């Protein structure tokens, strides 16, 4: 419900879903996104 | 002492970066602890004297 939405706010105004008590797969935001950037800093993809 | 890495626990950081990754962070805490114990050694030397 965040990645596939239809307007993902102004940059003037960024918007924020905080999320919890749930179990993350992040294989659906991959199949979800033609990724083109994933420059991650504090985490790794590989271990996420 | 965090010595400039990730974190001071290794266990950790090797569990939550990849090897590579870890690698820099783990010299990092390699050579801090080396010379710690160099410190620790060389002062016991001379008390010993
Ligand atoms: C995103 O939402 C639209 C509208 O409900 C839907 O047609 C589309 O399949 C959705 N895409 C994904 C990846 O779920
Ligand atoms: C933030 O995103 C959610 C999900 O699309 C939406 O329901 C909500 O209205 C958004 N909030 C703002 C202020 O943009």
């Amino acid at each position: 419900e965040v990645f596939n939405a239809t307007r993902f706010a102004s940059v003037y105004a960024w918007n924020r879903t905080r999320i919890s008590n749930c179990v993350a797969d992040y294989s659906v935001l991959y199949n979800f996104a033609p990724f083109f950037a994933f420059k991650c800093y504090g985490v790794s993809p590989t271990k996420l | 002492s965090k010595f400039g890495a990730i974190s001071s626990v290794l266990n950790d950081i090797l569990s939550r970066l990849d090897p590579p990754e870890a690698e820099v962070q783990i010299d990092r805490l390699i050579t801090g602890r080396l010379q710690s114990l160099q410190t620790y050694v060389t002062q016991q030397l001379i008390r010993a004297a």
